[PDB]
């Protein structure tokens, strides 16, 4: 019940969002 | 010679001094039973914080059908599948009117004999005293409120005002003579005659028990007694709850919560019957009324104080009632004890103070009180004594929950084998 | 704000209900008093209406009650006993009200002597000529006294001067051996 | 000292108002009660303004009601319903207050049936000859018993005699389904 | 909702009652005030059912009591002392309450010099001018003050202006050295 | 006994004051209720004391009310808004109070249209015909609902039939955005 | 699927509810208990307020196979224990499916509040697929 | 006090329940 | 405080109890 | 015996209390010290409300050979410390025996309530004694 | 915290107190 609090960060695989260049 | 598995939970709870069934399976005849039951057991909510644990006793009897059904049980056995089904007996028309053995009332109101009998068998061959009354109620029905719906009422612990000598304790022998003579003889025969009538008086009064003075045995058949087969005794311990609030703080209340383990080891079951399991929770019967014997003789005599060993062994029991042992005792209430008794244990105290303090399991109300000058009402539990103490019976005076696990090897046909007709 | 979940007096729900009519003669404590029920409720949750038209026959001063049977199964030596009532007198009386208890071997008793009524005082809401109002409750040894009888508890409404017309209200009353449960958005 | 934020009833925001002109017509329980409403709001959130004329054509003692209906979402059974009033009325007539429910298949029920109507009295605050303040509430079942109907709660207004003459007032009323979040200082 | 168990006054159960009827003559606190009490119950658990005539003989404002002798046993300094009442009065006379207590060698005080009564005043929940009620409490010392004195407490009801004619309630009062276990369905 | 140190409304101290004088001409909903305030306080905490002579020059049924600004500062959506009234009124007529909210571009409003006014009902304590006391809170949204304006709180007097007289006491509120610390005897 | 095991006050054993008792039921003989057939029984059979309308076909001497649970009537009324208060099917009429399949009111009495249904969780689901799956860079690029 | 909690599963000897096919 | 909320056994020497034959 | 050092908030040093300080009390010369006689003083010389009735006699600059315990005048009147609020004897006249004697009123001011007397306990009296008894079956056994 | 709950014993040292004899 650590990481079910926090939703995950979707960190693995490859690049989804350009945006236009870089956005904290 | 199969495995059965019987294991299964049970959640209850019962008044204090009565003796209730927890749990009961039906076994047969060339069964090998074992169980292993543990759970927690818990006192309905104190008034105030904890103050002393009750003493718990869980008992597990092996009764033969045929020690109820008598004879029409060895008949139904023999007759088999041309038996006359046998009888059962009836209960109230209310639900809990069967609570004593451990089961609803069921829709048709009767329940099945072996139940109610052994419930009895087993109070008359182990918890009343000898010399009360055999109870005998031939129905669930015939049974009052209370005890059909708690079980019956049991001895207090024993001490010296609850386990006096039985109540017809002889206090002088008398010995007929001629006119100016005396048979120095017969009175040797007298002496030896009474020490028999004694001997049986004090602890022979059960037939097993004479057997076993001349150094025999008796079976459980015998006297038709259920067979104990496990004994556990625990304390009931807790914790306190602090109160919290503005009039809260400082306020404590008494929750007590004790985990216990009744295993009854591989018992091999020799004919079909029934194996009860029962319970039993008691308060030691502290008393802020009650008070050493010594201090309350008016006349201390040599006898009483000196505790001289010559007259210790040779005097006859001593007769006092209630009154000589509580303030508020009841004289009416006669008992015998053994001479210097009261040299050979001490008594719990208990400051007047806290004889009105309602929260405290004490008994703050000599034994008895009310009930009249009645002996054995007043040795057998009285549950409402603690009402006072409990915020609320909600689940009766106590309550607990256990898993009961139970395994049988027996000759069981599987359900497939009993469905498939080819 | 934070709502308030805790009550003295809890309406029972849907059940126990009756609606009393017609005229009601109050009497004096010397003699017996009107118990206005024959269909009377017991879940120990009452609930009757008022819709009638108090008659001065009798005494020009006294009470009448609206009672329910007590349910005695609890262990519990005894438990708390709420009411709620909401009365309107056309007649200026100045009522007053109160919690009794009272045993009768009758399942429906029609009245009671004055000398077999034991009473509990309560916080009364509202007392004018007009009209009392109260919501409150007290405790009550719930087992009956005398082997055999069957334990009553309502409410009793009395005057130290009533006066003819028609009077309107209800008058609730239960005995807590429940607490209905019920929504609490924070939980 | 510290303030004190629970309430018995907390009156709806900025929402679900309206208010009732007129003549209101109070009916006997035997007849059919007025519901004063036809702009019936019911986030069970309810805030009705009275000035209105208490007028006696039909009966001279009687009551109307102020109704809202019930949000029958909750799984819950039953929740709480609070109702605030504060009425001043021209003819002494002493009125009484209560919490009321009853169901009908319409959305904007004009009357219902006495007959058809369930009683909660509540704690009333003042009951002079001229104004009856409250501010409690209630437990009620939440759910309709007959398959189809809508549930509304109310205040109902009663008289044991009634007075023509203008009233005036609020009649505030919420099922509580939310607790409004409040600024407490201390946290 | 929840039931609410705790209550600023419990009344005495089955025990410590007394019915006082026949006349009460109120007076002045310059003279000697009227114990209406020969058979004064102690537990200081009391309960007085009235039912009797208000009459104005001496004065025509003053007032009467209605008392308890306190239990000294206590180490305790001081505890609580609860009463409650309930008293419709058949002339208007606006009666008003509150808790005493007067300390007296005898056993069965008739009367007490006002000059000898130390008052506690207390939340009076009614006082229109034929009915006063109150159920309320106060902290007092319990020991005799005088070495050899009886401690009595007790409710006193006094007037500005008393008008002759029935009185008919109950006056309830009781010290705090014991709270009535009750059934509460969640425990 | 042990203090209550919670309340359900700290009138202000030391500050806000403010004495109204003269007459008073109430006003019916339809109308422009009057705000007998030039001088109208606002840590919306405000004492407005009052000795006046109420007048039926415009409707003999109407209201006037008390105001005080609120403080908009607070980032939380709505706080709880108390007051505290104590009113004799030389001429019966049974006076009814409540908390209101209303907005106007304007500082010193001195009067505002009935139907910009949003009710809040409050248990109201007493409601006799010449007094009317009360000491309750309401939450209420403190942010201006159309942008530019200033919010006003406070409690509104009202009555079905006023009687011209003198009228005297203390109206007394407060928005509880800060608890007042107290001496605790046991901390 | 979140289940509580049906433990009720009102069940008895078999045995403790049939009014004669007969050989074929207390013998557990063998010989008997796999040649019979199915016995049909009802509800009524083994609760105190069973429906005798919901009829059952269990197989022989199955009560001699395995114990039931049990809960002292008192707590029958006591709200706040998950065990079902009342027979299986008291509230759905004399129809067998209605009572096996399990009826979530027969819950709501033991809870202070659903604001959140009965239960209720949260939890993290890692999920990894390996797939043929151009990057988003190769979706968004024309050329 | 950990298994008292939770009903037994009687998991121990032959099977009880046939009903057609696999039922959780 | 342990032993202190249990009534001591009594179990050391002899016995004290006769009354009849075995009571629980 | 369950007591409580007598702290209080009105007791000071013996030498903050002497009004004209002389040799003999401040230098500590030994050569006095060891042959002077006893010194009378009152408690009115320990304690601001100290009673003068009640008299003491001393050694010779025994304050130079113990230090008093001290609580600021504030404790002085809030109730719930077990401090002495007033001068010992305060309350017994001008009587030294009466002072010295622990008044047990003098703390029921910081207690909630004594429903149980000022301090209470509870305790298991494990006692084993050898004795010449005969057995009780020996008693109550005639031959 | 522990000593200054308790008021010292001033064991350290001679013998101060001489009341006619002991005294507890």
């Amino acid at each position: 019940m650590k990481k079910a609090r926090r939703s995950p960060s979707r960190r693995k695989g490859a690049r989804l969002w350009y945006v236009g260049g870089s956005q904290f | 010679r199969e495995i059965v598995d019987l294991s299964h939970l049970a959640f209850d709870c019962g008044m204090l001094g009565r003796l209730k069934t927890v749990s009961w399976t039906p076994v047969i005849a060339g069964d090998s039973f074992e169980l292993d039951a543990v759970g927690a057991l818990r006192l309905s909510p104190l008034r105030r914080g904890l103050a002393i644990d009750s003493k718990v006793d869980f008992f597990t009897f092996y009764i033969p059908h045929r020690h109820v059904y008598g004879d029409q049980w060895i008949q139904f056995m023999r007759d088999g599948v041309n038996a006359q089904p046998l009888p059962s007996v009836t209960c109230n028309r209310y639900p809990d009117h069967a609570g004593y053995v451990g089961t609803i009332v069921p829709a048709n109101n009767r329940i099945p004999k072996f139940l109610h009998q052994s419930y009895l068998n087993i109070y008359n061959n182990y918890f009343r005293a000898p010399w009360m009354p055999e109870r005998t109620e031939a129905n669930p029905s015939n049974l009052n409120e209370d005890d059909a719906r708690y079980g019956f009422r049991c001895c207090h612990l024993k001490n010296i005002w609850s386990a006096p000598l039985p109540p017809e304790t002889k206090l002088a022998e008398e010995m007929g003579i001629e006119s100016n003579s005396i048979d120095i003889m017969g009175l040797q025969a007298a002496y030896a005659q009474l020490h028999t009538e004694q001997e049986r008086t004090y602890f022979m009064q059960r037939y097993r028990d004479v057997i076993s003075s001349f150094g025999g045995s008796t079976s459980y058949d015998a006297d038709n007694r259920p067979l104990l087969v496990m004994h556990t005794d625990f304390w009931a311990s807790g914790y306190d709850v602090d109160g919290t609030d503005q009039s809260s703080l400082g306020q404590f209340s008494g929750r007590v919560q004790q985990t216990f383990k009744h295993s009854v080891p591989r018992f091999f079951v020799p004919e079909h019957g029934v194996m009860m399991t029962l319970a039993l929770i008691r308060f030691p019967p502290i008393s802020p009324l009650e008070h050493h014997y010594l201090a309350g003789k008016s006349q201390l005599t040599y006898t009483d104080l000196a505790g001289d060993p010559a007259l210790i062994g040779n005097l006859p029991p001593r007769e006092i009632s209630y009154r000589d042992l509580f303030r508020d005792g009841r004289s009416g209430i006669k008992i015998k004890v053994a001479e210097s008794i009261w040299y050979r244990t001490h008594p719990d105290y208990v400051n007047f103070k806290y004889h009105d303090l309602h929260g405290f399991p004490f008994l703050d109300d000599a034994p008895g009180t009310s009930t009249g000058d009645n002996l054995q009402e007043a040795i057998l539990v009285r549950h409402q004594d603690y009402d006072a103490c409990f915020q609320s019976q909600q689940l009766l005076q106590w309550n607990k929950q256990a898993r009961y696990n139970v395994s049988v090897y027996r000759h069981m046909p599987t359900v497939r084998d009993s469905i498939m007709t080819s | 704000m934070y709502q308030n979940f805790v009550t003295k007096h809890d309406t029972a729900i849907q059940t126990s209900r009756f609606s009393v009519t017609g005229n009601v003669i109050p009497a004096a404590p010397t003699g017996n008093i009107p118990v206005i029920n024959g269909g009377s409720i017991t879940a120990e949750r009452a609930v009757v209406n008022l819709y009638a038209n108090m008659n001065v026959s009798t005494s020009s001063d006294g009470s009448f009650i609206v009672a329910m049977k007590v349910d005695t199964s609890p262990t519990d030596p005894n438990c708390v006993i709420s009411a709620g009532v909401n009365l309107s007198f056309a007649g200026t009386s100045y009522p007053i009200v109160g919690i009794v208890r009272f045993e009768s071997a009758s399942e429906q008793p029609t009245s009671i002597a004055g000398s077999e009524v034991e009473h509990y005082p309560i916080e009364m809401s509202v007392g004018s000529g007009g009209v009392c109002s109260a919501r409150d409750c007290a405790t009550v040894d719930i087992h009956p006294r005398t082997s055999g009888n069957n334990v009553f508890v309502g409410v009793i409404c009395s005057s130290a001067k009533w006066t003819s017309g028609r009077v309107i209200g209800t008058i609730a009353t239960t005995q807590v051996i429940h607490e209905y449960q019920v929504l609490q958005p924070l939980k």
